[PDB]
Order: C-alpha cells, then structure tokens, then sequence
C-alpha cells in the first residue's frame, strides 16, 4: 500500500528486482506488479501531485528511468488501441510531461502500476476519479475506490479520555 | 478529509466548520443540525470566482470587520512595530485566495448560535451526546476492514495468535 | 525614472506609455500631445485600490480581451501543452497587482491613435522631430553638471588637460 506518491518508485523497483535479479519475464512481472500495488491519494486538484525532472532521474536512477519509459510506452500503446488518433489523450495520460524540462508525474505512474486507487473521503474520492485522473477512470472505473479515513479508538478515546470511556462503558 | 475533526467529535466537542472534507460525512452521520456548519459551499466558492472576489467591498461595508482590520494594520496589536502585519492586511485585501472576508459575516453569525447554545448547558451536552453516538463510522477499524476486503483480499480475524510461552 | 525611454526619444521613436517615471518629464519637455500617454494615472491606481480591483469584471465585459485570454488559457498558443500559461491567467484574474486588465481598453484605444498617425508618414515624422528637439534635457552632461554644482562642489571645465607627449 502506497500512502501518497512518496513510495511511487515501488512500481519500477519491483519491476527491476523481478526482471533484472529474479529473471521473471517482463509481462509476467508487470501483471504481478499491478496486482501487488495499490495507491492512496490524499490531495485535491492535479497541480499538488508529485513530479521529478527526468534529468535528476538520468543521474540518480538511470535503470528506473528506463523501466518507467517502457511502462509508459506500453501504457500509451494500449490507450492508442482503445482510442485511435486521440493525440491529446496520449499527452494527458502520459507519465512523462513536457515543459521547461521533461518531468515524471509520479501520480500517473502510481495509477498505471496499481490495481486499486482510493481517495480518503466520499466526495474527495469522486474528485480523484472524475477530475484528478479523469482519463484513467474512463479506461478502468473499477480501479477507483473510496476509503473514508478514521482514527483509532484506543489512543483517541481509551488513552486520552479514560473518563468518557468509563461513562460509556 | 481531516482526522482532527473526528478526534474532537469522539471526545465531546461540537464542531464549527465549513461543508468540506470530513465535516460533510460527520454532518451526514449525526445530522447537520447537530453541527455548526456555515459559510460558502464548494459550489458557492466557484460562483464567487465567476463573479470575482473583491475583498475591499466586504471591509468597506462590515463595520466590526473594518475596525478589526484597521487595528491589525495601524499597529494596535503591535505598538512597537506598527507595520508588522502589513503583509497579512495586503493579502486579505488583494491576494486572498481563501476568501477570509467573504466568510466573516457567516462565521460571526454562526459563532453567535454557538454562544446561544453554550448559554444552555443541558441542550449543549444533549447535542454532544448526539455527536459522540454518531462518530462510530470514523474508527480506523472500519477503514482498515474496508481496505482489507475491497483492496488487500484478506479477512480480519482469519489469523488468531494464541497466548505466548516465556 | 527609466533611461530607455530617453534613448528612443533621441533616436526618432514615438512613445506609448503611462504617466509615470521619465515619461512625465518627457511629456512636459515635448508637450504631452506629442506622446501617446494612456491609462491609469498614479491617483487613479490609488482610487482603484480603494474600490478594489476585480479583474473578472473586465474579462467578462470586454469581448476582444475575453477571446485573447481564453486562447491563452485553452492552449491555442500552446497546443502540445495546453496548461502552460495557467499561472499567467490565474494571476491576471485573481493576484494581478499591476492592473493589466484595467488598462487594456485605454491601451487598445491608444494603439489605434498610434495606427492612425503611422498611416500619415509626414505627420508621424513631424511629431518625431518635436520629440528629438525637446530631448536635450535628458543628456547625462546636464545631470552630471547638476551633481557637480549642487552636490560635489566642483565646476566642470575648471580642469583643462593639455595635448599629451609620446
Ligand atoms: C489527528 C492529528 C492531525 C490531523 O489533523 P488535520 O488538520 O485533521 O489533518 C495532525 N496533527 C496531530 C498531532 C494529530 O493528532
Ligand atoms: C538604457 C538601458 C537600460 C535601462 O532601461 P529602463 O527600463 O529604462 O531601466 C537597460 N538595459 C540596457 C541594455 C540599456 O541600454
């Protein structure tokens, strides 16, 4: 479980260990990756989502960059098959963004490499589906879910408020 | 979402808030009348962006607010360094994306309703009991059981660890 | 001040500008009618801050501007990355301290007067001659003679270096 995009590198690193160390076939490793990983998003609006310049990846993680590029190409071939000639859909759905420098959208990488994607409240999860990852929702609605947050009743009642806990007991 | 919201609800506090995040599901669980919901709704915020937010109009025609902002600006709260909050005031009048002035009147009126309820101890605590009784949904046990069944494909209490050995 | 202003004036260019900095003394030297002065005056800028600047009202009721801003926003000038200028548009509508929209109409009208004068070559160049002839004040010789007499207490040409020896 990926609590935000901070552990997003789990997708290409699982792919790396399975394919380069464990000698598993690329396709098999990918179907294994998507089924093991799930992603939880905590933000609203797409500009808060984590991005890294590709140049930074070229230097620090050259093998993960290669894997990310391969994951993206295979993902856009699929999108191109389902929606032929839709050139702007390909740009929106791509994990790599163009601008003053090429950047890797880690959130897009999490969506593509996870079997499930959840928001943290009912309406936030609707925004996650319909706005933040609109195009991904159109392609795989079943991936997207809601898991309304919670607090532990032990710390946030039994520990901090034994008086109230007893009166209820 | 927010989780602090949930902590106050379980511990006997009433909530003054906007209709966003956890507050929405908290209202829906306990009934919105048991919560002090106020101010712009998500759609109202959008509609104010269509009109264009002019915070000056609020400062100009709300006397209690004008007095408060003038004190902050003139250095009443900072006598030795009277321009300490210049950037606060400049922001509230020209760059306030979070619509502080637009929600001030609604917030004041809402706090008065809070004041009138606290004035009656019994009806205050009755509303509290209604909040606590409807907070059960906001247990992380519920959230985790949800993740386990709908995402992880594991069942809780399928593993039963027996008493240990020393 | 500005010194680029002065460079164009000396080299045969007409000036489209606001009533601020060097433009003011340039107008006063050549007569304001020989310059394309437009838009908010210092006092008008202050008066707009008293009203509160709502850039949305300008975008909404100026069709040529709405079309231009929509193209910038929708990605007409950036087809491959249509959200490239999102922060430009967001700034012009909500955080524009420099009142770009507020001066657009006045600027357009002023550029039309520029267009009508360029359409008449002779009257264009007549106005140019009036600019060049009244630019003499903006010589750094004048500025430096001023510094020398009113600040440094030195007189220019009191030192006369004679021809050298090789
Ligand atoms: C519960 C808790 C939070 C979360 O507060 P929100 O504003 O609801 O996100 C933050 N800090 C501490 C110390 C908490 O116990
Ligand atoms: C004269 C000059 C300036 C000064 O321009 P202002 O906007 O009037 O300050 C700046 N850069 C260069 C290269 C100049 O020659």
């Amino acid at each position: 479980q990926l609590n935000d995009t901070h552990p997003a590198l789990s997708i290409p690193e699982l792919m790396r260990i399975l394919v380069d160390v464990e000698k598993v076939d690329w396709d098999k490793a990918w179907e294994i990756t998507k089924k093991t990983c799930a992603y939880t998003n905590h933000t609203v609006l797409p500009e808060a989502l984590e991005r890294w310049p590709v140049s930074m990846f070229e230097k620090l993680l050259p093998r993960h960059l290669e894997i990310i590029y391969a994951i993206n190409q295979r993902h856009l071939d699929h999108v191109a098959a389902l929606f032929p000639g839709d050139v702007d859909r390909l740009r929106r759905m791509s994990v790599i963004e163009e601008g003053d420098c090429k950047r890797i959208n880690m959130a897009h990488l999490c969506v593509i490499g996870s079997h499930a994607v959840n928001g943290v409240a009912r309406i936030h999860s609707e925004i996650v589906k319909q706005s933040v990852f609109k195009d991904f929702y159109e392609l795989e609605p079943e991936k997207f879910q809601n898991k309304t947050n919670g607090i532990t009743p032990r710390r946030w009642l039994l520990l901090c408020n034994p008086g109230l806990a007893d009166t209820i007991v | 979402s927010g989780t602090g919201n949930m902590k106050f609800m379980l511990n006997g506090a009433l909530t003054i808030g906007t209709m966003d995040g956890a507050n929405v599901e908290m209202a829906e669980e306990a009934g919105a009348e048991n919560l002090f919901i106020f101010g712009l709704r998500v759609e109202d915020v959008e509609a104010l962006d269509r009109k264009g937010y002019n915070a000056r109009e609020y400062y100009d025609h709300l006397p209690e607010l004008k007095q408060a902002v003038d004190q902050i600006s003139s250095g009443f709260f900072s006598p030795k360094e009277p321009d300490c909050f210049k950037d606060i005031v400049n922001m509230l009048m020209h760059h306030d994306r979070f619509k502080v002035f637009a929600d001030y009147e609604a917030y004041m009126q809402c706090q008065a309703q809070v004041d009138q309820l606290y004035r009656n101890p019994k009806e205050w605590t009755k509303k509290v009991i209604r909040n606590i009784a409807c907070s059960g949904k906001f247990s992380s046990d519920r959230t985790i059981t949800e993740y386990a069944r709908e995402i992880w494909g594991v069942e809780p209490s399928d593993l039963q660890i027996p008493p240990p050995n020393i």
